[PDB]
């Protein structure tokens, strides 16, 4: 059936013309079957057939027990102008309000259904082939939406959204979702009145051309849907398979990562981080990646949490919205979504450092901001948090914290692992502590240099250093202060570098000697740390400068 | 009753912009809004034919929810047309004792736009969860926030102001967006009086309207040094490495007698008395702070840059500058707080940007102190202009707090 709706108007991009792709040559069995289905197309009004003057064309196949007919419009498509991107997010099975009945109505031959612009349909004329060229071929054209034409999914779309309008109009308790061509439709209606609108809908729809499943027809519970399963009472995803093999290729891991990544939404737990690492090596998609042990015990970890089975919860908007995180260790956090205690809408994760160095508060602000936008998407407001930091220490940070930061109202839970500062630095220098004055250097060329001191109680010291830059060497001269100094140490540094690094208060690094420093600074009870200028002649640098410079 | 013809930039194609998620109580508030925007004409619903979209805010300047367009990637694909084709920013704002803000935007709803540019003024109202596509419309009439609304109405808005500056040829009246900087040198009384006046003669020509600026006291921040009784090494050490920083700008400084005082390796603690010829440096170097720098001149054709600084307890410090180390501007806010970080940051960027808007016509790319994500959450929580400055996120820690508190 087709539709007395009103017709989008379409053009074709400024400058360009109609598609001349050539047809090419086919099977008589395959020419049989189109021109069967061209006519039955035809009797429906869906096509018609042309006159000799239309100079467009785009070629047409077949395949196949039913033969299909498949028409491609890769040119004409290029040469269409652009629509209104049709919906890429999906809706969240988390968000979802419960609802006593539910019913799916799939619009058979939807785009077909549709009327499409009649100055438009000249660029869509195709040709069936006559057997051996030895006749011309019949022309046909398109009056309603072609089958994988740009046009076709926003068109659908805005034509089921104005049809709907008048039965939503005089029915404000059904809710109806579309999505490609399915609409999903939820009332609190007793099953039988509900039958009855669903009846009505079907009748309203078939009056605009649109034929839908007959009831005792139309898909039942649980739905696999987009790879979830939606139960009445409960949402969970579909079942996930990690491969097992012996070598392990780039394309390999993105397939892993991408399956765990899904798990996540409602699996607690999942880590992907030590597998991501591997793929840095972004290259072939065949170039085979050894894996690390840390991505052998993730992995085997991941396996674990996959063998007992998760669900969600809807969403009921009177009660309350709530996040929980927990830290998991090596940089990597989890979290929960609820509104009530132990019936999760979701879970997720957050694992990035997004730099080389962070610290745990930091990681723990940014995982709540994750939240934060996800949650505005998902259910249109943000969650009370539930978070295992304290007051003291969080707005300890955010305060001497130079950037700006946006604390949510939470409230603080004791379950441990607590998230803290292992260490501070001091604001003041330090009374009767020895002063370090620090250097490093190295040899842009050979890579070669040396880290040494030079104290206010005299003692003086140099360690010679293979295969590094002035960069390191300057954390390296820090690292050599604190382990050479008492429990108390001021140290002062010529190095932005080395000064910016540790007074962003790391605990955590990529860097082997960045982690080194971090376990001396917890062990410490008062570290100073300051900086003066290079080469100014300033003392104790001057001395330190001279003696690494030798 | 006619519109103006308007074109975008050659080979420029409209604004293809995300719209950004909203929670439920802004999407209900842009429903209402664009609800009767509808019926009174200003906006109309569209179809998939369309592919442009402006991004679109709800916020309050009051307790009524107020919609904001960001048409800053529209404005910059019509520029020609609003900077060139059409509008003029006056010396003398800067100088007058008041300045007050008025907001006359509604004035544009009175004005039909081009029919065939209403497409590229194309918004989406969004849905929650992607439950339905967005609400789409464009608009029929002269939209606030895009250059070319001011542009447009710009002989419109001559001729109703040509009786009052006949009247107070000493007033200045300078037309930003959809504001206009009123100055005087007169008494705050009479200011706000003639200030009214204005306003009664703007309504009674069809102009509803609904901020006072001090633009005598702005200044450029000298730099300040410490006074202490007793100096540590530290002291000298960091007084001596602010005047090092310092002599990027101030070519007079020197640091030879105070570093002088360090010779040797001492430790940071130790109390080291103030020499004579290390004080006379000293204050030297604070007369030398007294004046300001030589060569910096405003560019009209280059970008004006703001960074800002956090120094905690709700102040923060900020720059203006076209080029490195060339401070156009430069000063300090603070907030008596009740008050957080993304609340006064927001609100400083406001107050540049107006402070900028008077001295300059334009506004300044914003190096902005915080986290992407958390600014684009919760910038609109505490807007009130009706313009959007562009920014960006500096995620290196600036060492150089210290210097510029
Ligand atoms: C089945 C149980 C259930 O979901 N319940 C009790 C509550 C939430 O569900 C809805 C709620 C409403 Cl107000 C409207 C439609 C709904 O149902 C779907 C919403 C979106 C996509 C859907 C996709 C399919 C498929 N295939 C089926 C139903 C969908
Ligand atoms: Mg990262
Ligand atoms: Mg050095
Ligand atoms: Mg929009």
């Amino acid at each position: 059936p087709i539709s007395p709706i009103e017709t989008v108007p379409v053009k074709l991009k400024p400058g360009m013309d109609g598609p001349k792709v050539k047809q090419w040559p086919l099977t008589e069995e395959k020419i049989k079957a189109l021109v069967e289905i061209c006519t039955e197309m035809e009797k429906e009004g869906k096509i018609s057939k042309i006159g000799p003057e239309n100079p467009y064309n785009t070629p047409v196949f077949a395949i196949k027990t039913k033969w299909r007919k498949l028409v491609d419009f890769r040119e004409l498509n290029k040469r269409t102008q652009d629509f209104w991107e049709v919906q890429l997010g999906i809706p969240h099975p988390a968000g979802l309000k419960k609802k006593k009945s539910v019913t799916v109505l799939d619009v058979g031959d939807a785009y077909f259904s549709v009327p499409l612009d009649e100055d438009f349909r000249k660029y869509t004329a195709f040709t069936i082939p006559s057997i051996n060229n030895e006749t011309p071929g019949i022309r046909y054209q398109y009056n309603v939406l072609p089958q994988g034409w740009k046009g076709s999914p926003a068109i659908f779309q805005s034509s089921m959204t104005k049809i709907l309008e008048p039965f939503a109009a005089q029915n404000p308790d059904i809710v109806i979702y579309q999505y490609m061509d399915d609409l999903y439709v939820g009332s609190d209606l007793e099953i039988g009145q509900h039958r009855t609108k669903i009846e009505e809908l079907r009748q309203h729809l078939l009056r605009w051309g649109l034929t839908t499943p007959d009831k005792k027809h139309q898909k039942e519970p649980p739905f696999l849907w987009m790879g979830y399963e939606l139960h009445p009472d409960k949402w969970t995803v579909q079942p996930i398979v990690l491969p097992e093999k012996d070598s392990w290729t780039v394309n390999d891991i993105q397939k892993l990562v991408g399956k765990l990544n899904w798990a996540s939404q409602i699996y607690p737990g999942i880590k992907v981080r030590q597998l991501s690492k591997l793929l840095r090596g972004t290259k072939a998609l065949t170039e085979v990646i050894p894996l690390t042990e840390e991505a052998e015990l993730e992995l085997a970890e991941n396996r674990e949490i996959l063998k007992e089975p998760v669900h969600g919860v809807y969403y009921d908007p009177s009660k309350d919205l709530i996040a929980e995180i927990q830290k998991q260790g090596q940089g990597q956090w989890t979290y929960q979504i609820y509104q009530e205690p132990f019936k999760n809408l979701k879970t997720g994760k957050y694992a990035r450092m997004r730099g080389a160095h962070t610290n745990d508060v930091k990681q723990l602000t940014e995982a709540v901001q994750k939240i934060t936008t996800e949650s505005i998407v998902i259910w249109g407001k943000t969650p009370k948090f539930k978070l295992p930091i304290q007051k003291e220490t969080w707005e300890t940070w955010w305060t001497e914290y130079w950037q700006a930061t946006w604390i949510p109202e939470w409230e603080f839970v004791n379950t441990p692992p607590l998230v803290k500062l292992w260490y501070q630095l001091e604001k003041e220098p330090i009374v009767g502590a020895e002063t370090f004055y620090v250097d490093g250097a190295a040899n842009r060329e050979t890579k070669l240099g040396k880290a040494g001191y030079v104290t206010n109680k005299g003692r003086q010291k140099v360690v010679p250093l293979t295969n590094t830059t002035n960069q390191k060497t300057e954390l390296q001269a820090i690292y050599l202060a604190l382990q050479d100094s008492g429990l108390e140490v001021n140290i002062v540094t010529d190095s932005q570098y080395a000064l910016g690094i540790i007074q962003a208060q790391p605990d955590k690094s990529e860097s082997e000697l960045v982690n080194q420093i971090i376990e001396q600074l917890i062990k410490k009870e008062k570290v100073y740390l300051a900086w003066v200028p290079a080469h100014k002649g300033i003392g104790g640098n001057e001395q330190v400068d001279k003696l690494v410079s030798a | 009753i006619e519109t103006v013809p308007v074109k975008l930039k050659p080979g420029m194609d409209g604004p293809k912009v995300k719209q950004w998620p909203l929670t439920e109580e802004k999407i209900k508030a842009l429903v209402e809004i664009c609800t009767e925007m509808e019926k009174e004409g200003k906006i109309s619903k569209i179809g998939p034919e369309n592919p442009y979209n402006t991004p679109v805010f709800a916020i309050k300047k009051s307790t009524k929810w107020r919609k904001l367009v960001d048409f800053r990637e529209l404005n910059k694909r019509t520029q020609d047309f609003w900077e060139v084709q059409l509008g003029p920013h006056p010396a003398g704002l800067k100088k007058k004792k008041s300045v007050t803000v008025l907001d006359v935007g509604d004035a544009y709803f009175s004005v039909p736009l081009d029919e065939d540019f209403r497409k590229y003024t194309a918004f989406t109202i969004p849905s929650i969860n992607n439950e339905t596509p967005g609400i789409r419309y464009q608009y029929n009439v002269l939209p606030q926030g895009w250059k070319g609304s001011p542009a447009i109405f710009q002989s419109s808005m001559t001729k109703i102001l040509e009786p009052f500056k006949k009247q107070n040829p000493d007033i200045v009246i300078y037309q930003y967006m959809d504001d206009l900087y009123v100055g005087s040198d007169l008494e705050i009384g009479q200011h706000r009086t003639k200030i009214e006046e204005l306003r009664q003669h703007l309504l009674r020509w069809g102009l509803t309207t609904p901020y006072e600026l001090h633009p005598d006291k702005w200044t450029v921040q000298p730099i300040v040094l410490p006074e202490k009784d007793s100096w540590t090494v530290n002291d000298i050490q960091k007084l001596v490495g602010k005047l090092n920083w310092a002599s990027q700008i101030y070519p007079g400084i020197k640091v030879r007698q105070l570093s002088k005082l360090l010779r040797g390796t001492k430790a940071l603690t130790e109390v080291i008395p103030l020499t004579e010829e290390a004080e006379l440096e000293l204050a030297e170097n604070r007369e030398i702070l007294k004046e300001p720098v030589h060569g910096v001149y405003y560019d009209p054709s280059k970008d004006l840059i703001a960074e800002i600084q956090k120094q905690g307890q709700g102040q923060w410090t900020y720059q203006i500058y076209q080029e490195p180390f060339k401070n156009l501007k430069t000063g300090k806010y603070a907030r008596m707080r009740h008050t957080n970080d993304v609340k006064q940051l927001t609100e400083a960027v406001q107050k540049i940007t107006t402070e900028s808007i008077v001295i300059w016509g334009k506004t300044p790319k914003f190096k902005l102190p915080i986290q992407k994500e958390t600014w684009e959450t919760w910038w609109t929580e505490y807007w009130q202009a009706t313009w959007i400055p562009e920014w960006e996120f500096v995620n290196t820690p600036p060492l150089v707090k210290l210097w510029y508190q």
